[PDB]
RNA sequence: GGAAGUCGGAAUCCGCUAAGGACUGUGUAACAACUCACCUGCCGAAUGUACUAGCCCUGAAAAUGGAUGGCGCUCAAGCGU
RNA sequence: UAGAACAAUGUAGAUAA
RNA sequence: UGGUACGGACAGGGGAAUCUGCGAGAUUCCCACUGUCCCUAUCUACUAUCUAGCGAAACCACAGCCAAGGGAACGGGCUUGGCAAAAUCAGCGGGGAAAGAA
RNA sequence: GGGAUAACUGGCUUGUGGCGGCCAAGCGUAGCGACGUCGCUUUUUGGAUGCGGCUCUUCCUAUCAUACCGAAGCAGAAUUCGGUAAGCGUUGGAUUGUUCACCCACUAAUAGGGAACGUGAGCUGGACCGUCGUGAGACAGGUUAGUCCCUACUGAUGAACUCGUCGCAAUGGUAAUUCAGCUUAGUACGAGAGGAACCGCUGAUUCAGAUAAUUGGUUUUUGCGGUUGUCCGACCGGGCAGUGCCGCGAAGCUACCAUCUGCUGGAUAAUGGCUGAACGCCUCUAAGUCAGAAUCCAUGCCAG
């Protein structure tokens, strides 16, 4: 049943830099306590995102930050938060609020904020699913200053207390790209409607989907969207090759890359490795298929796909960063989620629809002046997207071996592969598919996924399609890759002449002509036989540019505003009094009644009395005494 | 077809009064329309008609 | 493995008869003038749409059953080129695709 | 449910009627078709299965069987039927001498206050040289009739029941000329016929009964004719080892320890039949032959028993005989106090 | 080919759709979750169920994280709901347990923890090979 | 599957009835008939040989 | 590549004639072979192409069981005078 | 208003079990 | 005043069980929330066949079995057809109620 | 503001477009004109939608499956189209306000409709006046329409034939369905890959009718045993807590939670034939006749 039960978990990662249409620490001037906390943490120099963002946040401007995971966005918005709050407030009502996608991300934010505010009297609360709604009631009674929450639970508690958020002045959206991918849009909009207009809005993300751009335009007051510069210029130290590959030879071509074009050692390796190969794919089914195929071939491979378990992703990523696995296969969304260290080797299995997505996946490497390699497998159907990539990068295309020494780093050089081994590899793939049934089932699943992904993938441009047809007609599509060698160029050419002049044959008559059908074919042939600078550069205006609905926790459809009253019943349960209205001093007796446990939070909390002792049972008196102890504890 | 073993619903020949009135009215209407079209008559008419003549099988032709 | 599983391709008249019989026999065919104009519209648009997806399904089966010359092994590609004139093969397949598209557009407009 | 059995209605009669006897041809030998019995209960057996092609071939399978006490039936009449454009018509019937008190009670409704004057003039007809009349009726059956049936009744006095009123029915004679079957019946007058003679071991037969009422519209008391039930054993009652097999040498009767629940003890000829049977315990059963020749290997199988359960049915019981119980148990306070 | 066993006799089904199960092999999963039963007959609101030796489709709920949240065919080897064998013996097991098996009938693991049902051992020859206790 | 009323199934059942079950039932019938036969043998007007009369309507009463 | 009347394009003649097409189909890898067109011998007397006019079948049908008023009617108890 | 039959039901709404 | 290294503790219970001779005793299984559904449990209200006695009301032109036809989306009484046998009891899920039209 | 109109479909509907030219039988003495063909739509490289949704009865066939046929490069296997056929069965996920399409899953397959202007039975989710503005309207200003019986189904009784016993059978109802495994057989067939069917045998799904040996479950048996509050002066023995609670618990009853049983003749539709005229060839049809579908009619079965 649950094969494609809902949808391919990694859908797409759409990015819009047209969203650009929005518009030391001591030298930055932080408080002494915050400075000592940062010194304890070890943030000697702020990361580039911090350096560009924190001054703006201190200048009280709403900002959207394009930054990779692990760039330090968490501290980037927590340090200004602590600097702004700087003390616990005796007036009831919180003013710091952050919305995070998942509980793990929320806990990471909790750890960051605690370590960055050790000593300061700020009260920070976590509000995520799986915890007791009563416990969250008690924490709101403790009256925190900072709220770190997941939006669904946030609305649940919002509806349950009818809380007043007018005191909130500081609002942060962490990983809003994940928020919108998981589908938090409507409830986020209702949160925004609840929030007072007089607030400072921070939004940290790695990508800017058009939905997120519209949300920012709707909810942000003059956003000074930010970004870096490694998110534009493909590091010139990146050297790229493109391989014309066939559908049935795709896996064989991927291993020739690994074997003869990369010299990838087999077995467990004896901080990434010297090789450091990442593989970017189209869906999780390709992820599993390629991972298992590589593992059978003998390659130390870790796989990370979209809807993978948290612990599993953690283990695989930790192995890749420690160098226990040298190949890492990711789709797009898992890649964006995981913090990828410096890489030397990038392989694009399925071509990306967006040249900007290609730019991200290749800026994954060739960093800090260290040279990087990018090999991309392209098919005839993906050739228009390759040409769109050409237009985006403004580089020249070299097809096959039109130039003797093409510069693969600055030129987009496309070629085929060593026919000899390519075939010895494709035969191996066919053999393993015929032998291992699990691999065959996986291959069929990825075939269906390929069909679905081709159906749902965004289209190319008309000019790209036309010139793709022209390239396919041209000779440059079918010869070797410049890398191989001029001697190969010699030997390939020794017979390529006759081979090509055989491939380019126009039959005089079909085997059917060799009846009414024969007459129809002859008429068909007769019908469809072949058909018989000067400008001023200074001023030449050119053409190209230079009851509302929300989903509940149970998943069953639930109305937007449904006050179950169980908060009032909570009040009745624990005989409490009226909650402190916004502004009134925190009530220490209620704080002591419901403040917090003694530290570590266990989960295993059932105290059940044992069954009544039986005389015929062996441990009669012992069971009787434990039952007596249980009734004494009550 | 298995009409003999499993006959279907019969078609009633019992004419309803609603149908008899409607068919009489539409017959009269068609006759009047034919008369008006014949009055229009965008066609030529001759005096002498093509007489077929005596059949070849007449014994005394 | 082979190409013996490609479904038979009907002629033009057989195709028209298949599609126009399926739409005749798989949907109700009695609506009355004394019914609501909305229900008359629904009935006729159901007929038109059903004919459209029937034609589209058959054309899609034709387009996806036949092997692609590009992704074949070079021996098979050249063999089929010699035996079948891949140029005419692609031309006929393109005619099928264009007819599918135009049928879809006709259905939408009507 | 099934529109075949609906409108659902109480059975018009408690006995249950055959409604169809097997088609008769002269070539077969002369035989009776049906029989009567009283349901005693059910027990458990095991069978050395010899079904080829089955998963349980050459293995031991535990099956549930039903016991019907079948005291010998007494023949008291002979009925002659004729064929007419309106159907079968009971042309005549001939009764015997010395009708039993139980069948006379069947004829009477209030037998205790009645002067029991039934069939006295018929007995005088037989005994007073109106044997001319008896033979006249017999010859009329000889030369005018096509199908002939025999009136037979059970022995309530032998069945351990509070009733005293016997059950009379017609059992058709098949396989012979009308003359041969009329002579056969006249010979069978005033003689007991046995269930081991009407049926035998290994013979799938038909059981006709009235279902158990489920009242305190109609649920139950419904006439049913259940087909294809393999008779597994015919027990002699006086054999003293009815429940014994050749694998276990235990001298025990079919009656369980303490007797059948709500029925009693089976001391007569009995039939052990595979599966379930319509009707409650002590209800009248009708046993007839299959209307058609069988089409299954299950019909030609030979049932090899291994043992028959004689444990107590009144509760979780576990001893086949009182001897087994006393050997497992030893001696008790009551036994030593009595001794 | 649908994984419906042939020659299986009648026995009581006590593991309906959506049923939590222990995992008996060394494959890396601890529990399974029956979601569908092979060879079942869709009745009005009737929940499909399977007995010992019947193939089902199960999703792992706990175990090795790499295999977690994955769906595999399985065949059940132990059933706590009592059922009768043709020798007249009503029997039941301590828990509900099965083994992950490919559609042909081969096990992913190499050993089975605990006893294996006689019906499963007879129906699937591979389980008879990977079984140490048969009852 | 073929129905219980299929012609070919009926022909197969007829062959089975004629070839095996027939002989088996004939043999058992002979045995039981022999047993029951053994258990059994365990002027015209004043004699009864001349069958005479004992002791709504179809025709219209005249 | 092979194409002999018959995978294809164009012309499509003459002789012998009773008559026979540079061939109407089957068939061969090509032949071959059969067959049609046309002609002769036997048979022996009316045929055979296209239209018209009556009656009849078809020319479209759903959903409770029923209607020339019903039974029923066939050299009629139907149709025409 | 009192006897007999079987007499512990069902539906609906609330209720932290 | 706050950090730095060293030493110790933390990152635990409850219930059910299995195996060896109470035993450092060894081994196996279950503890989450949800504005979600259902079920079980408590409370509340209405819930009732016959018999002795007493004993209304609404409603009521007369009636009350079906199918086709009865031009006026009209049938209950008419045509022609199916048919059709007293008097009751219980169950009741069908009919005997509906438009007015821009 | 006045006037007409005031509902409306009712042998209605269904599969094959319109325009123009050519051609064209008739008719007609230029005009009308079917089928085809040519030109446009239309080609030389593979989201729409803006009242819906459940349980049960019955009917249609415009048939998805099961049954039987005819045709197809139909080798086998899997199929495609078409014909007879309504006996028997006939879904679920994803998304959307909803629906379909597409896609995803089992399954033999998971067809489409009717219950007649109220679309089977049950259930669920406004217009008139008045005041004040006229380049648009406002008024907590007033007024007003909103209609327990009869019969049907079906058991269970019942007077008249003297009661009773054993029977016949007019008429009415009707029941079985699908899949799998072994053998055939790794055989026919096939270069290979692969890969059947008939006979025979054993099971399983659903439906239907019974049944309680066995195995589970239910206790007003208040049967036995244990236990809380209170009371009989204490023990025994007990009462009250609208059956105090708990363990076991027969009998009854139950449960595809248990077990058993479900049957055979004739006439046919498509279609395949034999003999043989029409019509000196020929022809399954004209006279005569053979076979053949889960079809039809009956037996088996229930009622009488």
């Amino acid at each position: 049943m649950p094969k494609r039960a809902v949808s391919p978990a990694p859908s797409e990662n759409e990015v819009d830099i047209a969203g650009s249409l929005f518009a030391g620490f001591q030298a930055m001037g932080l408080d002494a306590n915050l400075l000592r906390a940062i010194a304890r943490k070890g943030f000697s120099v702020p990361t580039p995102i911090q350096r560009k963002t924190i001054p703006l946040i201190l200048e009280r401007r709403d900002v959207v930050g394009m930054a990779r995971t692990g760039s330090g966005k968490t501290a980037a918005f927590v340090i200004p938060m602590i600097e702004r709050l700087k003390a616990h407030s005796a007036r009831f009502g919180a003013r710091a609020l952050v919305l995070s996608p998942s509980r793990e991300l929320a806990l990471q934010t909790l750890k960051v904020v605690k370590e960055l505010g050790k000593g300061t009297d700020l009260k920070t609360v976590l509000l995520v699913g799986g915890d007791s709604l009563e416990e969250q009631f008690g924490l709101m009674a403790t009256n925190p200053d900072i709220i770190i929450a997941t939006p669904g639970r946030f609305l649940h508690l919002k509806v349950e207390m009818s809380l007043d958020l007018s005191s909130i002045k500081y609002v942060v959206f962490d990983e809003a790209d994940r928020l919108f991918e998981m589908g938090f849009a409507a409830q986020l909009t209702e949160i925004l409607h609840a929030l007072p207009p007089s607030r400072q809005t921070l939004l940290f993300s790695a990508t800017l989907p058009s939905s997120l751009v519209e949300f920012t335009r709707a909810g942000l007051q003059d956003p000074v969207l930010v970004r870096l510069d490694a998110e534009t210029k493909v590091s010139p130290d990146l050297e790229s090759a493109f391989f014309s590959v066939k559908s049935g030879e795709k896996e064989g071509a991927l291993l020739h890359i690994l074997y003869d074009i990369i010299k990838m050692p087999l077995g467990d390796p004896p901080k990434p490795t010297e090789h450091s190969t990442i593989i970017f794919t189209a869906t999780k089914h390709h992820v599993e298929y390629i991972s298992n195929l590589l593992r059978l071939a003998g390659f130390s491979v870790s796989y990370v796909y979209g809807s993978l378990d948290q612990t599993a992703r953690k283990i695989q990523v930790d192995n890749f960063r420690r160098g226990r696995t040298n190949i890492l296969v990711v789709t797009d969304v898992a890649a964006r989620g995981i913090d990828i260290p410096v890489l030397a080797n990038v392989i694009n299995y399925d071509f990306p629809p967006q040249p900007k997505i290609f730019v991200h996946r290749v800026g994954r490497t060739a960093r800090a002046g260290q040279r990087g390699w990018a090999y991309a497998l392209v098919r005839e159907s993906d050739l228009p997207y390759l040409l769109d990539l050409q237009l985006f990068l403004g580089r020249r295309l070299v097809l096959g071996r039109e130039e003797k020494d093409p510069s693969f780093a600055r030129d987009i050089v496309v070629g085929s592969l060593k026919r000899v081994e390519l075939e010895n590899n494709v035969e191996w793939v066919n053999k393993v598919l015929h032998e291992n049934e699990d691999i065959g089932a996986l291959k069929r699943v990825t075939a269906k996924a390929e069909k679905l992904y081709m159906k749902t993938r965004n289209p190319a441009s008309s000019q790209s399609a036309k010139r793709a047809r022209e390239v396919i007609v041209s000779k440059g599509w079918g010869q070797l890759h410049a890398i191989f060698g001029e001697e190969a160029a010699n030997e390939e050419q020794v017979r390529d002449n006759l081979l090509s002049k055989i491939t380019g044959y126009k039959p005089q008559e079909t085997i059917f002509e060799i009846n009414k059908a024969a007459e129809a074919v002859r008429s068909f042939r007769q019908r469809i036989g072949p058909r018989k600078s000067f400008a001023d550069p200074e001023v030449y205006m050119s053409y190209t540019p230079r009851v509302k609905m929300i989903r509940g926790e149970s998943g069953v459809k639930i109305a937007a505003s449904f006050k179950s009253g169980r908060f009032e019943k909570w009040r009745q349960q624990h005989r409490l009094g009226r909650l402190p209205q916004v502004g009134e001093m925190e009530k220490a007796n209620l704080v002591r009644n419901f403040s917090l446990p003694s530290g570590p939070r266990f989960k295993h909390k059932q105290m059940k009395a044992p069954k009544e002792a039986d005389k015929w049972r062996d441990d009669y008196e012992v069971r009787k005494k434990r039952v007596a102890e249980a009734k004494e504890k009550r | 077809a298995g009409t003999i073993n499993k006959p279907k619903k019969p078609t009633s020949k019992r004419k309803t009064t609603r149908l008899r009135a409607k068919i009489s009215k539409r017959a009269a209407e068609k006759k009047r329309k034919e008369r008006k079209l014949a009055r229009k008559n965008p066609e030529w008419r001759s005096k002498l008609k093509k007489d077929p003549g005596i059949p070849n099988l007449f014994p005394y032709k | 493995t082979g190409w013996k599983d490609i479904p038979p391709v009907p002629t033009a008249q057989e195709f028209i008869d298949i599609v126009l019989s399926r739409t005749q026999r798989r949907l109700p065919t009695q609506i009355r003038p004394g019914f609501k104009i909305s229900r008359i519209r629904a009935f006729y648009t159901r007929k038109v749409k059903f004919t459209q997806e029937t034609c589209s399904e058959k054309f899609g089966a034709i387009i996806s059953s036949f092997p692609v010359l590009s992704d074949q092994h070079p021996f098979h590609r050249d063999l089929m080129n010699i035996l079948y004139d891949a140029d005419h093969f692609k031309v006929a397949l393109g005619q099928i695709s264009t007819a599918k598209n135009l049928i879809e557009t006709i259905s939408r407009d009507y | 449910g099934s529109l075949a059995f609906l409108p659902r209605k109480r059975a018009a009669r408690h006995r249950g009627r055959v409604k169809s006897f097997p088609k008769d041809d002269p070539k077969k030998p002369v035989h009776l078709t049906a029989a009567m019995g009283y349901k005693a209960g059910m027990t458990t057996i095991v069978r050395d299965l010899d079904r080829p092609g089955a998963k349980a071939h050459k293995k031991e399978v535990v099956e549930a069987v039903t016991i019907i006490d079948c005291p010998p039936m007494v023949v008291v009449g002979l009925v002659g039927y004729i064929e007419t454009p309106r159907g079968l018509r009971s042309l005549t019937t001939v009764w015997a001498e010395h009708l039993s008190d139980e069948v006379k009670r069947r004829f009477y409704k209030n037998w205790y206050k009645s002067k029991k004057k039934a069939f006295t003039k018929y007995a005088k007809k037989y005994a007073e040289n109106n044997g001319a009349s008896i033979t006249r009726e017999l010859e009329r059956i000889k030369k005018y009739c096509t199908v002939v049936r025999v009136l037979a009744h059970t022995q309530i006095r032998k069945t351990p029941l509070k009733q005293k009123k016997a059950h009379l029915m017609e059992i058709q004679i098949n396989g012979g000329s009308v003359a041969d079957k009329v002579e056969f019946g006249r010979s069978l007058f005033e003689k007991p016929v046995t269930i081991d003679t009407i049926f035998e071991k290994d013979e799938m037969i038909d059981v006709i009964a009235v279902t158990k009422g489920h009242g305190f519209g109609q649920m139950g008391y419904h006439h049913r004719t259940s087909v294809n039930h393999k008779i597994y054993r015919i027990g002699k009652g006086d054999d003293e080892a009815n429940a014994s097999t050749e694998t276990d040498l235990t001298k025990k009767k079919i009656t369980p320890m303490g007797g059948f629940v709500r029925y009693g003890e089976v001391n007569n000829d009995y039939v052990m039949i595979k599966g379930s049977v319509p009707g409650v315990k002590k209800r009248i059963m009708t046993l007839r032959k299959s209307l058609f020749t069988h089409t299954s290997r299950k019909a030609l199988e030979k049932v090899e028993l291994k043992w028959i359960d004689t444990s107590s049915e009144f509760g979780h019981g576990a001893f086949q005989t009182a001897a087994e119980k006393k050997q497992f148990m030893g001696t008790l306070k009551k036994d030593l106090q009595t001794s | 080919k649908r994984g419906a066993p042939g020659g299986k006799l009648k026995m009581t089904l006590g593991l309906p759709v959506g049923a939590i199960m222990n995992c008996a092999d060394n494959s890396g999963a601890r529990n399974l979750y029956i979601i569908a039963v092979k060879g079942a007959g869709a009745r009005l609101n009737r929940l499909p169920a399977g007995g010992v030796g019947d193939m089902v489709m199960a999703t792992v709920k706990k175990g090795k994280p790499e295999l977690r949240k994955k769906v595999h065919p399985a065949v059940i080897v132990r059933q706590a709901k009592p059922w009768k064998r043709f020798d007249g013996v009503f029997l039941y097991f301590e828990d509900n347990a099965g083994v992950i098996v490919n559609p042909k009938g081969e096990m992913k693991g190499s050993a089975i923890t605990g006893p294996v049902g006689k019906e499963a051992a007879e129906l699937w020859p591979r389980i008879a090979s990977n079984a140490g206790v048969v009852m | 599957a073929k129905s219980a009323r299929a012609s070919r199934i009926k022909e197969n059942h007829q062959r089975f009835k004629k070839n095996i079950a027939g002989p088996v039932e004939a043999a058992r019938l002979e045995r039981l008939s022999a047993k029951l036969m053994a258990i059994a043998q365990a002027s015209g007007v004043k004699s009864g040989k001349s069958i005479g009369r004992k002791d709504s309507s179809i025709v219209f009463p005249m």
